[PDB]
Order: structure tokens, then sequence, then C-alpha cells
């Protein structure tokens, strides 16, 4: 818009609670897809975000894994004849360190929501927390 | 020694999409987003703006006929959470007994003729009704004028 | 080699702590636990929703195409097909007149 | 001999479109996949009804605009949202289509319980790539 | 309408198989074990054999969906191998190609 | 001159020293306070201006998942606990307190607490059953010397 | 006598090399020739063709295009999701500095696919590890502790890997290796006359 520009743009209200925050020390996301150059994008889009808001990330490929079976050609007899498939799956890990669960939740938000077609995430949080009360002190 | 530990911030669902829409402007080389992006389908005049967004409702609703008449084909549910809004929707009573219960379940639905029917034939039968019950007959009755709710239907 | 009093006390107390079977049973007996320990296989969504409801899909379609928002290309060649052969008078008898008697 | 999804040579006069002129060999090496979801990739689930729902999918367009698909629709699967890009042919008027999406979204909305959207490019007639 | 009658039949036992799951759990449960009286073993062997064949959950066969194909079915698809090369040679299933190695 | 806010008023009412002394609802929402609510979403009622706009009303709806993703959104089983799902003996008081219907039982309810795929109410259930199979074959335990119930 | 109609120029046209992207492609949508300002080419070429146009290319349509995540959207759909994330605190500036403060790790994991349904059977699935070390144990617990566990402790490590997913849920199945620690850890503390017949 060259004249039209909004003026007060509305944002969502974020109050801050009374309840202490989750602290992840690890954050593993495991991206999964058939095509390598849509992980190749996608880990562009996630490192860059990651380094927007402040995460520290590190990136690395998994191996591979391609699943082959064989089927039967002909619809009838003609057994030696044969057709082969295949399904690869490729591995994008995005190792993010020292989040709090607020941070956590909007950047896996912001990712997840903009995950390509095709494209399957895993989470695997990490939380730290004390050790329960009882477990402290020794109660016999 | 001990840690200091923030203090966790909560928003609402849609929050985070919220704050996106904000970064978004309008496009100025671009038709409403109502209508299809296509050189083709965009509405050229004022009169293809709006006979274009009548063409579309009128498939949703002949959508909503199928669905709101063959309710058999659109009842298996496989979307977990359960999406209420995406479910087949039934307005006629399926309570047959004649009871102060089975007017209120006409009243539920807005039915008009049928609620005074089932009203009368209460004060037929001298079955006690109460107040409260024959204000929420009279406020549909007064709402809608003694007239079957406006609906269209082939 | 053999389970001495205190190994055996201890597993004793180790299965009473992770809720496992504490006594000692047989083989034959651990079925028990494995029958009510696993959804059993006609319980799978993987079985009793094998097949898609085909009868949803033949009806419905049939539906939409009686109400010309579904045109269904097979159907109008079988049903041109019926048409003429019924004039050639191959059509299909009336049930309960037909060739035998 | 092979048969399988090649459209056989004739006296140059066929015209193939992209899709149409690779063989099955080719299949992710010049030409992608046509549907994409999550569910044949490793340790993941609902293949069965991915594919099942997919070729419901393809038929009920077909049947929703006969004689105005130009090619193959692309299906594409996002969180439990559907998404369908057809290219289809300029012969219907405008309103036309409008009824056609609203009809056809809400329709497979409330069958599978998920959003479904119509995207559609609108072509002056189909794409050819080569004359066989 | 469903494929054909085979399809048919193999949908209603997987339908009464549901049904009786948890009976034939229960009742099974008493027969697999070495600790209750084999007098009682005997007679849930025969309250396991009253029960329905149809519940028999070993009659149920997996037939191709879209064509009812008894045998060369895939079970992640639940398509015959005949139906599977037909989606997969046409770029119609996500991630399917041809194995070249 | 025309100073809006600066003037005479009517001064019929006066200043609201008490507000909102009723609550809103006084009664449940009748026909007429629940039709008017949806005129004035109505008024307020324009098209989606993006897939932004689109996506959250989708939300709203229910119709689009929530993120971040969690798979057990909605899945609460009766708000149980892991206690009521691991320790099941309870429900074995009726049973005899020894002898080999209780050294069954164990191995029936040691498998309910190990199963993720039924709810308190369905392993119950599985208890029930045998309750009452054992007690309607009480002779026939009588015979081998176990009294039940 | 029928009227067909004709389609409009591509707005493409219309649009300035200074144009606002982002609000072009404000989330993601399938390739759009006729949005798209750009004289993009796919497609294996026929001997003497170029690769086949951006206008009814059905291979740009199947492809998962980046364009509504751009450098310049990111940046800027960054800056307002930075209100929403709080501050991680700086005094646990290392690992080992997170063990002394907050010896128990849980691990629990999330799944996103494509598809009617969000329920992924692995999601119930919890992990507690801790270490022996952070554990107030004198020597006789420590020993009972490891013997109870059996092969959940790791000697290497000195870390104690408890597993629960017997739970239908999460929030249960966590709850449930919390018990499973408080009672190896009171347990191993108590001594059985027993005990004296090693
Ligand atoms: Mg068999």
């Amino acid at each position: 818009l060259h004249v039209d520009v909004p003026k007060d743009v509305t944002r969502p209200t974020i109050t801050t609670s009374d309840e202490p925050d989750t602290l992840y020390k690890r954050l593993s996301i495991l991206v999964k897809a058939h095509d390598r150059a849509v992980l190749d994008s996608y880990e562009y889009f996630a490192v860059l975000a990651a380094k927007e808001l402040g995460i520290s990330i590190k990136v690395h490929e998994p191996p591979r894994k391609i699943e082959r079976f064989t089927l039967l050609k002909s619809v009838h007899i003609f057994k030696k004849h044969r057709v082969q498939y295949e399904m690869r799956t490729l591995y994008r890990c995005l190792e993010l360190k020292h989040l709090t669960g607020s941070t956590a939740s909007v950047y896996l938000e912001y990712i997840q929501r903009n995950l390509p077609e095709g494209v399957a995430m895993e989470v695997t949080k990490t939380q730290i927390q004390q050790l329960p009360e009882h477990i402290k002190e020794p109660m016999w | 020694e001990e840690i200091v530990i923030p203090k966790k911030k909560t928003w609402d669902k849609v929050a985070v999409l919220q704050a996106l829409a904000s970064t978004v402007n309008r496009d100025p080389t671009a038709a409403p987003y109502v209508f299809h992006d296509d050189p083709y389908l965009i509405p050229t005049s004022a009169l293809e703006s709006r006979s274009f967004l009548l063409a579309k409702k009128s498939g949703e609703t002949a959508a909503k006929f199928i669905i709101n008449s063959y309710p058999k084909y659109f009842q298996k549910d496989i979307a977990e959470p359960h999406i209420p809004c995406l479910m087949p929707e039934y307005f006629e009573p399926q309570i047959e007994d004649v009871s102060e219960a089975a007017l209120e379940e006409r009243i539920r639905l807005r039915k008009v003729r049928a609620s005074v029917d089932m009203f009368d034939q209460l004060l037929q039968a001298g079955t006690t009704v109460s107040l409260e019950t024959t204000n929420s007959l009279l406020d549909l009755l007064c709402y809608y004028g003694d007239q079957e709710p406006p609906a269209d239907y082939p | 080699s053999p389970l001495s009093e205190y190994a055996l006390r201890m597993s004793r107390l180790s299965a009473r702590i992770f809720g496992e079977v504490a006594r000692s049973t047989d083989s034959k007996s651990m079925k028990v636990v494995s029958l009510f320990s696993e959804q059993p296989l006609a319980k799978k969504k993987e079985t009793y929703d094998w097949y898609p409801n085909h009868n949803t899909y033949f009806a419905l379609m049939g539906n939409l195409r009686f109400l010309g928002l579904y045109r269904d290309e097979h159907q109008d060649f079988k049903d041109e097909q019926r048409r003429l052969k019924k004039l050639r008078g191959k059509g299909k008898p009336r049930k309960g007149e037909g060739k035998r008697a | 001999k092979n048969r399988a999804a090649r459209v056989r040579v004739a006296k140059g006069n066929k015209p193939v479109s992209y899709e149409e002129a690779h063989a099955p060999h080719y299949i992710a090496h010049r030409k992608g996949w046509l549907s994409l979801h999550t569910g044949n990739l490793d340790g993941e689930d609902h293949a069965a009804e991915r594919t099942l729902e997919d070729v419901f999918l393809r038929k009920f367009m077909m049947g929703t605009f006969p004689g105005c698909l130009a090619d193959q629709i692309v299906l594409k699967r996002r969180a439990n949202q559907v998404d369908i890009c057809a290219l289809v042919l300029r012969q219907l008027p405008a309103h036309k289509f409008y009824f056609l999406v609203g009809y056809s979204e809400t329709l497979l909305s409330h069958f599978y319980k998920c959003p479904v959207r119509l995207h559609l490019q609108t072509v002056p007639s189909k794409v050819v790539y080569k004359y066989i | 309408y469903y494929v054909d009658w085979r399809m048919l039949r193999d949908l209603k036992r997987r339908k009464m198989a549901y049904e009786y799951a948890d009976e034939r759990l229960r009742i099974n449960s008493l027969r697999k074990n070495t600790i209750l009286p084999k007098d009682l073993q005997e007679m849930a062997g025969d309250e396991i054999a009253a029960l329905p064949r149809d519940s028999c959950p070993v009659r149920i066969r997996n037939r191709c969906v879209m064509t009812s194909r008894p045998r060369g079915v895939k079970r992640r698809w639940r398509l015959s191998r005949i139906v599977f090369r037909h989606l997969a040679d046409h770029g119609l299933l996500s991630g399917v190609q041809r194995a070249i190695w | 001159r025309k100073y809006l806010f600066k003037g005479k008023r009517l001064s019929i009412f006066a200043d609201k020293a008490f507000a909102d002394e009723p609550p809103e609802p006084e009664a449940s929402p009748s026909l007429w306070e629940i039709e008017f609510a949806k005129q004035l979403a109505s008024v307020a009622d324009q098209p989606f201006e993006n897939g932004f706009e689109e996506m959250i009303q989708w939300t709203k709806e229910g119709k689009l998942w929530e993120f971040p993703v969690n798979n057990e959104a909605g899945l609460d089983d009766d708000g149980s606990e892991f206690h009521e799902h691991i320790f099941l003996d309870k429900y074995l008081e009726d049973f005899p307190k020894q002898g080999p219907i209780r050294l069954f039982m164990e191995l029936v309810t040691c498998g309910l607490s190990k199963n993720p795929y039924l709810s308190v109410k369905q392993k119950v259930e599985h208890i029930e059953w045998f309750r009452n199979y054992f007690n309607e074959k009480r002779d026939i335990l009588k015979e081998n010397n176990i009294a039940f119930t | 006598r029928p009227m067909r109609r004709k389609a409009l120029p591509p707005r493409t046209e219309k649009m300035d090399t200074d144009q606002d992207w982002p609000s072009v492609y404000p989330t993601a949508a399938p390739f759009k020739p006729s949005a798209v300002p750009l004289p993009v080419r796919m497609g294996y070429p026929v001997k003497k063709g170029v690769p086949m146009a951006k206008e009814g290319n059905l291979e740009l349509l199947k492809i998962p295009n980046f364009l509504h995540l751009t450098p310049v959207a990111i940046k800027r759909h960054c800056a307002a999701l930075k209100d929403f994330c709080t501050e991680w605190p700086a005094a646990l500036d290392s690992d080992e500095k997170c063990e002394e403060h907050f010896p128990v790790e849980i691990d629990t994991a999330d799944y996103v696919s494509s598809g009617p349904s969000i329920r992924n059977p692995k999601a119930r699935a919890v992990t507690l590890r801790v270490k022996l070390s952070s554990l107030n144990l004198d020597n006789h617990a420590k020993k009972k502790l490891i013997k109870l566990v059996g092969e959940r402790y790791c000697k290497a490590t000195d870390v104690l890997t408890i597993t629960t997913d017997r739970c239908p849920l999460k929030r249960q199945n966590y709850d449930y290796a919390v018990y499973l620690l408080t009672v190896l850890y009171h347990e191993s503390w108590k001594t059985e006359d027993w005990e004296n017949s090693k």
C-alpha cells in the first residue's frame, strides 16, 4: 500500500502468569520427508527463525532410510517377472538448547504451522525439574 | 544460589495467528480474498462481485441441503478431536410422548405450530406445565409472531 | 547360578514396586497377563474398520447423480446399453415369469 | 513389453501432456507426486486411509467438473487441512465455478470431517508437452 | 453395494468379532493358565465353543478394499498388488517410486 | 459553542454509584437475548481478508488443529490418575482372600494395570465379570475345595 | 451468439518491483502463475525446446513453494513473536550447572502428521533420567537402589532411567515415573531384617 496504511494495528494479549515456567534443557526436532530440497528450505526457514528469536540451534542430517519391496508384474502367472518399488525417508534434526516453555511453544507453533506438505515432525522435549520434595529429605 | 525461573506467559489459541496477521497488509493488486484468485474468475464489475458471492453461497446451501437430507451418509466421524460444526444438523423433534418435556424440546427447536399443538394437548389432558416452560413458549411465539421461522428449501 | 534368599527377596521387592508379577508363575499362566495387557485383534481399528463403507459411497454418489450435481460416465454408459438391449427384446424378465415355469 | 501408465506412440498426432508423456520410471526423476501426505514416511500410520480418501477425491472432482479438468488434480495435506489444486478449462461461465467450489468444498468437509479448500487455475486450453 | 458377496461376508465377520471380543477374551483367559481347576477350564472350553462361529477372529481374511481380492494384498495400504501398481505407476501414491539400484 | 460534553443534560437519571447490580444472566438466555447477540455479530461480520483470518476462524470453530500439536488434545480419560489405573486390588476384596482364585485374579489385575487402551471403568468391568462368573460356578468350585463368596 | 468470457491480464503486470511481497503471499498457498511475478520455468525440455512456462504448469503446482516464507517475511514475523518468548535464566549457562540445580530430566515427545486424527499412541510414553549422585543416598541406600532397578541403572554414567508407558495419557505416565522414584528412594533407605543375610 502506497498511501493507505494501518494506524494502530491490534496485537494479541500476552499476560504473564504467576506460575513458574518450564525449563527445557534440549528440544530435538526430527523432520522427515521424501524430498531433500524441501528439508533444505525448511532447515533454512527454521534456523533463520530460531536465530531471530534468540534460540540456540544446531543441525545434522541423520542417515536416510530406503524401504524396498517386490511385487508381481503380471496379473496372472509369469512369476519370475517382478516390479520393485521403494520409499525414501530423509531426515533433518534441529537440536535446540536452553529453552523456556514459553519460547518452545511459540517457536514450535510457528514452525509446525509452516510445515510443508509431505513433512512429518517428531518433537522430543527434554524438561529439567528439581527433585520431589519428599525425595529431598529421607523419611522413615 | 537458588535460580530464579521466569514466570510463564500465556496466550489464547489464536494469539499466534493474530500476531502473524498483523504483519501483512492488503495486496493492492489483488481482489478481495473471498473472490477466487484467477484472471478468469476475478469479478470485473460490481454485479459480478455480488453475483459471484451469491453463486458461492448458493453452492454452500446446496451442499448443506444434501447433508441435512441424507444424514446417514455424513455420520462417520474420523476427526480427533471431534468437530461439532462438521456434523449433520437435526431440527425435527425426536421426542414422541406428549409431556412437558416434549414441549420444551419443540420450544428449544423453535417450532411454533408444533409446540402450540402439544401445549394445547397438554392443557386438554390438564397436565401441569411450569410457568417457566409456558414463558419459553410465549418467547418463541411472541418473537416469531405466531409464524414458523423463515427458512429456504425446495 | 542359584538365587540366594537376598537375591530372591530383592526381586520380589522390585516387582512389588514396578507392578510386575510378584509370584512364581509358569509360562502358561503368564498369558493371562498378556491377554489383559494387550488390545485384542478384533478391537484394533485396523480390523473392524478394514473396509470403507462401500454402501455410503455407492448410495451417496447415486443420490448426487439424481440431483444433477454429479455425473457418472460409467452409469450413463450402462443406462444406454440397457435401453438398447430392451429395444432388442433382451431385457430382464419379470420375477416369477422366467423361461422355466 | 511394459504397458503400465505409458501413452503409446501413435503417428505424431496425439497431444500428450507433461504428466502423460513420462513413464513410471521417471517418477521422482523428471515428474513429482500428485499427492503429498505424511502417511508413507517411515514409521508413520494411516497410509491405507489417506490412499482411499485420495481415490474418492479424484473421482468426485471429475464428476463435479465434467469435461472441465485440463489435467490430474494435485492433493496437498497439511495438518488436518486438505487442498485440491486443479487445472480447469475455461468452458463453464465464471459464476458456475463459484457454485461448484462452494458445493464441493462444503460437501467434502462434512464427509471427511476436515477443512477442505479448492484452488482452481484456469487455462485457455490443455497444455501440450509434445505430439507423439 | 460392496464389491462382491465375499467382501460382505467378511465385513460381517469383522463386526461380530468386535462385538464378542471382550467375551472371548474373558472366557479364554480362564483356559490359558494352570491356576484354576481343570473342571472349570473344561467348562470354559465349552462356553467358548458355544459362541457363534463368526465371532472367531481367525475367520477374517484381509481382502483388497477396492477389488475384494483375497491374496496378494499389501497390509499398509489394504490394496492388491494389481491395484497398488496402478496407483503407484501414476504418481498417485505420495512418496512411492520405482526402485532402481 | 456546540461542545459535545459541556452543557446542560437531561438530569432525569443520577450518577451510577451502584453499577450493574443485577447480574447479566438474570435468567437463562431467552430467545430475545440469544437472537440480538446473533445480530450484533452480523454488524461486524466482514469476509476473510487473508489465509490468516480464515485459519483464525477455523480455530475458533474447532475445524483446525491447535498448535503446538498435542496428540492428546481433548483426550481426558474421565479425569483419572495413575494410581487408579495401576492399583486395582481394591476391587478384589469380594474375591477369596487366598487360594487359586486369588492367584488367578492377581494375574488379571496385573495385566489390567499394564493396559493403556482401557479406561478405569472398562478395567473394573473385566473384574466384575469374573466375580459373577465364579458366583454362578459356586457348586463346581466347592467340589474342588475352593469357597467363593 | 453465445458469449465466452475473457480472462483479465495477469495481475503480475500491475506489480511494482518495490512491492511488499509478504502481503502478496501471506500464508502457504499453491503456486499461482498470475500472482508470482517471476519468469520461472519447470520441466525437462524436449529436444530443441526450452523448459515449460509457469502458466498451466502442473509441476510447479506440485511443488511445496516457500513464497510465503521469504527472508523479509520471516524477519517481520519473528519480530512480532518476540513478545511471546521468555528469557532463559542466565545462571544456568552450562550443562553441568543445570544438573546441579535441576537433576531430574523428563523426556516427552510430540508428533505432527497429516490427517483428520491428531492421535498418536507414542505420545503417552515418558522417560525419567536422574543421576544417583544428585540423590542423597547412603552407602547402604545406593547399593539397594542399584539392585532393585536392575538394568535401569547405568554404571558408566550413573544415571537411573525409568520409562513409563503403561498408563493411557502422558500426564498419568509422567506422574507415575515420579512416583516410582519416590518409592525406590524411600525403600532403599529402609533396612529390612532379611538384608542382614546377604
Ligand atoms: Mg487367515
